């Protein structure tokens, strides 16, 4: 194990300062390497898209590694599941996009899903309000996070019509 | 032969819960021997099995004089996993418990000689509902649709509220539901259940479990049990019994869709007279579509995702037994 | 309990002088002669149990004549079921009978100046609700509340009175202390000088305390001996249970009338005088009630901290309880707290188990192998407990234990049979296996011994239903869960006609043929029936319902509690016309829809109830002012789980039970 993942680094306990626009790099990293993990083959779901998964090498490299019915639900044990993964079972792209959206929100502002009121239910509503983040200083003015917090918004629609997709998020990223 | 220490565990465990629970104050159970309930059940392999589950499976039986509905326990996929064991007996002893309502699936005693008990119950005459409607080889009116209706309510407000603790069982599948002669909903398995202490309302649930489709996307999302688990779980359950759709369907194209992805939008769009089950339109349905309609707005109202809007059963069982006003 | 022995003793000996079987002899004169003496020491005994108080040295005799007044009884139940020649014990009375007074020499002065109760038999509920201190002004009303508290506790005579500040200034106004002190003098009350006896006896205790928690500490060890010592032996055995279990009375009632700490001779006889005592043991605020029924019988109850602990020590300054040495009374077997398996001795009244509401005493094959190595072990209840062995073949040592009086193994599962340890035994004064839903057979030789009082198979479902003939046995005064039979099977309700001592029964009716045509009429010359219970658990067929209304109960009534009938009319015998006196009533759950007109039949009967109980029925259809014109006696009327009733006054007769008291 290189460093350990975003959680043990972002939410190691509030400390550890993250740094300036990389995590930006990171995430994209990180949707360069599943794009031809699951999307270069005919067809891959990547099953277990979470901050958990994705660690760290020592220059902050986000390679994605080691990933029926069944009552007790594993499959995203927190927000980052889809409004579909509620209802159908199925794990279709929409899943993986919508879980790389809320990850995408998380490095954008770090901020988990807990309830002492989740992500969506924060993120959406507060929009210029894009003072959303507070622990850095240099986070409001790069100004290309507001193109990606608009990404993140057009990721976390609800609907599995007007999806973005991993190969084209990159895009708007760089 | 080991069904006398079979006995001698099962009960030495089934008495702790029972006592653990209701103080030893239990309801006339009585037990049985494995020359009835075999022949009972014709060696567990017929046309009187009803159905499946995860732990246990429904029969049908007949001891002399009388037929029964039979539960048994999977002991293949309970006895190396703790948490089922624990959980399985807090299931029969809160069924036990909890037969002292006139809607519950009424408990008749328990078959302990086996590795897992093995339990009888009263018999009603139809069979389970499926997740459409009576599976026995034949369709069931409107009337009772709204009669289960009120009779899953009720039910599932005396889980919640006619304790000391309250206990939640965080699945109300129309599965579960049964349905005797008298066309009453005898709600069965309480067997999913987890018993929160006493005054807080909200605990973290240990694992989180139970039947994909009825999951409270706020417990699916935040991961613990509360107060308004069923509310949803119940809310989809009522829009099973109206659509007769179920909640993993598919139209053409791999089941992208869950009852509550499609009346929502389909609200402002279709005006509402296309979520009734339209093989109950030879059904008249005079006036009472607009109980249809108030009854689709409740569940969707129960089923929103700010669980602070959502009524409480109590609430829905009020008002869903209130819409009866078109008699 | 040097007092509270010696009444339980004379009373054995009043109740066995009249069998006259046995007048050849020697030691059957010196009975008169045996209690002639103790009719004179009990004029004392009671001051001479609290001089023993600061002062070491009546622990050195009067102790030991407690402890042979247990050997005395003892000697006289082996006379009692002898059947033989037992002639050996003539000079073993003679070793103490010549010894006693060699006590009483220091006996000579120490007065140098009746086993019931008057006062125990009405109850006065008297839980009416820093909080901890109050005023001079304050306490005294409340302590006038809780202590005369016969005319709403007044002040009528004012020469009481300043007696009546004195006592409640000395313990500064703290609650428990004067509860104490005031459930004390609910009882005599007659005049001024008795109130300055016990006001000197509680002044002079705290002439050398000092401390508030000494300073109430034996606030009430005064009240615990200023009481007839035949309910001062029953305050002490609840000492047994740990510090805040909830106490059900259908253990230690039992527990009291099986080795025999309540006495009766004057027709009321088993029960009727067990919560006597009991209720007048809470008249004394000793023990405070947990919970009501709707029939204001009492169930659970518990005691308070400061106050277990002292009848700890009075067990500890007693010999008694706490076994943590050997010479102690009789055991209790707790949760997982007897692993030190307390050992095999003759002194072992008897045993009780105790739990918290929610535990079981696992307990291994080899105690109840220890309980029947004892002989004179009159109570064994071993009530929430498990075993890896059937209480068959592992209580089937009894026959060697002949004086047993009680045996309550309720909720214990393996108890497939009970054992054919049990034709010789012949006292056996209560039995009751209630709640255990595994009873495969109940034995026929229970037929034989002709005593029994309460016979409790209730709820317990898997049964054949009875012996023969239970209609043989006469002193039967509670009997829940009776069953009668098939055709030419086991009992039948034609023969418990032949009881007529019976207060509360039970009956669990399945099929049709339980009952039958004849047998119908087998209930109206029971003369003393009190509470008739019923539980029709369950109806496959028809038959049951269409003849069973014409089964009626003895007119005289007071609690009817049919609590499943599967009909969905009324019973038609319900009614104002055929119970005149009944005064509870209770429907659990069924499916009953309506009732007949004849249920309220108001031209010029109406019900004379006090209480009602409609509580998980998803049937009934009734109106509350319906219920005031057809009931006009109420208290309460608890009514919790039952829809399309919403007529009715409280606020969701469907969902939450308010049970409606009438202001």
């Amino acid at each position: 194990m290189p460093k350990g993942s975003l959680e043990n680094h972002l939410f190691r306990r509030g400390a550890q300062p993250l740094t300036w626009a990389i995590r930006m790099k990171v995430a994209v990293g990180a949707a360069k390497g599943l794009t031809f993990l699951h999307e270069a083959k005919s067809q891959v779901i990547y099953r277990d898209f979470k901050a958990a998964n994705i660690l760290l090498d020592a220059d902050f490299n986000a390679k994605l590694s080691d990933f029926t019915h069944v009552s007790t639900k594993v499959i995203g044990t927190h927000g980052y599941a889809a409004p579909e993964y509620v209802a159908t079972g199925r794990l279709t792209a929409k899943s993986d996009v919508y879980s790389f959206g809320v990850v995408l929100l998380e490095l954008i502002s770090g901020r988990r899903a807990m309830d002492n009121y989740s992500l969506v239910d924060w993120a959406t509503p507060y929009l210029l309000f894009r003072i959303m983040d507070t622990k850095l200083g240099g986070q409001y003015p790069q100004k290309g996070a507001f193109t990606a917090a608009n990404l993140a918004l057009q990721c976390l629609n609800p609907d599995a019509k007007l999806r973005p997709k991993m190969s084209e998020v990159l895009v708007t990223l760089e | 032969d080991k069904a006398k220490r079979w006995f001698l565990d099962n009960g030495s465990i089934f008495l702790r819960e029972l006592v653990a629970d209701c103080n030893g104050k239990s309801i006339p159970i009585r037990s049985f021997s494995p020359e009835q309930i075999l022949k009972a059940t014709n060696n567990f392999d017929s046309s009187c099995f009803v159905s499946q589950d995860v732990y246990y499976k429904w029969y049908r039986g007949e001891i002399e004089d009388r037929s029964y509905m039979i539960k048994r326990f999977s002991e293949d996929e309970i006895t190396g996993k703790r948490h089922r064991v624990k959980e399985v007996y807090n299931d029969i002893v809160l069924s036990a418990r909890m037969s002292n309502h006139s809607n519950f699936l009424q408990l008749l005693g328990c078959c302990l000689e086996f590795p897992f008990p093995v339990l009888v119950f009263e018999f009603a005459e139809h069979g389970a509902m499926n997740q459409r409607g009576g599976v026995i080889v034949n369709l069931l009116p409107w009337s009772v649709r709204l009669k289960i209706g009120k009779e899953i309510a009720n039910a599932v407000t005396y889980l919640h509220t006619a304790f000391p603790k309250i206990i939640i069982h965080r699945d109300v599948k129309p599965m579960h539901v049964f349905l005797d002669k008298n066309w009453t909903a005898k709600l069965s398995d309480l067997s999913f259940s987890i018993s929160l202490p006493e005054g807080k309302s909200r605990i973290e649930a240990e694992w989180v479990l139970g039947t994909f489709g009825y999951i409270d996307p706020l417990y699916h999302k935040t991961c613990f049990v509360t107060e308004y688990t069923d509310v949803y779980s119940f809310g989809i359950c009522l829009l099973v019994i109206i659509t007769g759709k179920p909640a993993i369907m598919t139209i053409s194209d791999g089941d992208l869709q869950g009852i509550l992805s499609l009346v929502r939008e389909l609200c402002e769009n279709g005006k509402l007279d296309e979520v009734i089950d339209p093989r109950l339109m030879k059904d008249i349905t005079s006036g009472q579509r607009l109980q249809v309609e108030a009854c689709v707005v409740l569940a969707l109202r129960c089923c929103k995702e700010r669980d602070e809007d959502r009524p409480k059963m109590i609430q829905v069982a009020k008002e869903l037994k209130q819409i009866e006003a078109s008699l | 309990m040097v007092d509270a022995v010696v009444t339980v003793f004379l009373e054995k000996t009043l109740n066995i002088l009249e069998e006259k079987g046995r007048t050849v002899s020697d030691y059957r004169k010196q009975l008169e002669d045996l209690q002639s003496e103790l009719k004179y020491m009990q004029s004392f005994l009671k001051d001479a149990e609290r001089q023993k108080r600061t002062n070491e040295t009546l622990r050195t005799l009067v102790a030991d004549l407690r402890e042979l007044v247990y050997e005395a009884e003892d000697i006289l139940v082996d006379c009692q079921l002898a059947d033989g020649d037992d002639g050996n014990e003539q000079r073993s009375s003679n070793a103490w009978l010549s010894r006693l007074h060699p006590a009483r020499v220091p006996l000579q002065y120490k007065k140098s100046k009746n086993g019931t109760d008057r006062w125990s038999s009405p109850v006065y509920d008297h839980t009416q609700v820093r909080p901890e201190l109050l005023s001079p002004d304050n306490s005294w009303l409340l302590f006038c509340n809780v202590a005369f508290a016969a005319n709403d506790g007044t002040c009528e005579r004012p020469e009481l009175e300043d007696v009546g500040k004195e006592i409640v200034t000395k313990c500064k106004g703290l609650p428990l202390t004067i509860k104490a002190v005031g459930g004390l003098l609910l009882c005599k009350d007659h005049v001024y000088h008795e109130w300055r006896r016990i006001a000197e006896h509680f002044q002079d205790e705290l002439r050398g305390n000092t401390s508030e928690t000494d300073n109430v500490m034996s606030s009430l060890q005064l009240s615990y001996d200023e009481l007839p010592s035949h309910l001062k032996s029953c305050i002490l055995t609840l000492s047994l249970y740990p510090e805040d279990c909830v106490i059900p009375k259908q253990q230690l009632v039992h527990g009291w009338i099986g080795e025999g700490f309540v006495m009766w001779r004057n027709g009321r006889s088993a029960t009727e005088s067990g919560e006597d005592c009991f209720s007048g043991l809470t008249n004394r605020c000793l023990i405070e009630v947990v919970d009501k029924t709707y029939s204001g019988t009492i169930i659970t109850c518990k005691i308070h901290d400061m106050v277990r602990d002292l009848v700890i020590d009075i067990a500890k300054k007693d010999s008694f309880s706490n076994p943590e040495g050997l010479n102690c009374r009789h055991l209790g077997i707790s949760g997982n707290f007897d692993e030190k398996q307390i050992k095999v001795n003759h002194k072992l009244r008897g045993v009780v188990s105790t739990t918290k509401t929610g535990e079981v005493n696992k307990l291994n094959s080899d105690l109840a192998k220890k309980f029947t190595d004892c002989k004179y072990l009159r109570v064994l209840d071993i009530s929430k407990s498990i075993f890896d062995a059937p209480l068959s073949e592992i209580l089937d040592e009894i026959a060697s234990l002949q004086h047993l009086a009680c045996l309550s193994l309720s909720n214990t599962h393996p108890l497939i049979q009970f054992p054919r340890s049990m034709e010789d035994l012949h006292n056996l004064q209560i039995l009751d296996a209630s709640y255990c839903q595994n009873l495969k057979q109940l034995q026929p030789c229970i037929v034989l011994f002709k005593k029994l009082l309460v016979l409790d198979m209730t709820n317990c479902g898997s049964l054949e239903c009875f012996p023969k003939g239970i209609g043989s046995l006469v002193k039967l005064e509670v009997l829940l869960g009776f069953k009668p039979a098939r055709s030419n099977n086991g009992c039948k309700l034609s023969e418990v006609k032949n009881l007529t001592n019976l207060r509360k029964l039970g009956l669990s009716l399945t099929r049709g043929d339980q009952i039958e045509e004849e047998e119908l009429d087998s209930l109206i010359n029971l003369s003393k029936l009190m509470s008739i219970s019923i539980n029709c658990y369950d109806s496959y067929g028809d038959d049951l319902i269409t003849k069973i209304d014409a089964l009626t109960p003895p007119h005289q009534l007071h609690e009817l509690s049919l609590q499943f009938y599967p009909g969905k009319s009324s019973p038609s015998w319900l009614s104002p016309h055929k119970l005149p006196m009944l005064r509870y009533m209770s429907i659990c759950s069924g499916n009953l829809v309506k009732m007949q007109e004849p249920f309220w039949g108001n031209e010029n009967t109406h019900w004379r109830i006090e209480g009602l109980m409609l509580s998980s029925l998803s049937d009934l259809d009734m109106d509350w002012e319906v219920l005031q014109q057809s009931m006009p006696y109420l208290r309460t009327v608890t009514a919790n789980w039952c829809p399309e009733l919403e007529s009715f006054a409280i606020e969701d007769v469907g969902f939450r039970g308010g049970v409606w008291m009438k202001t």
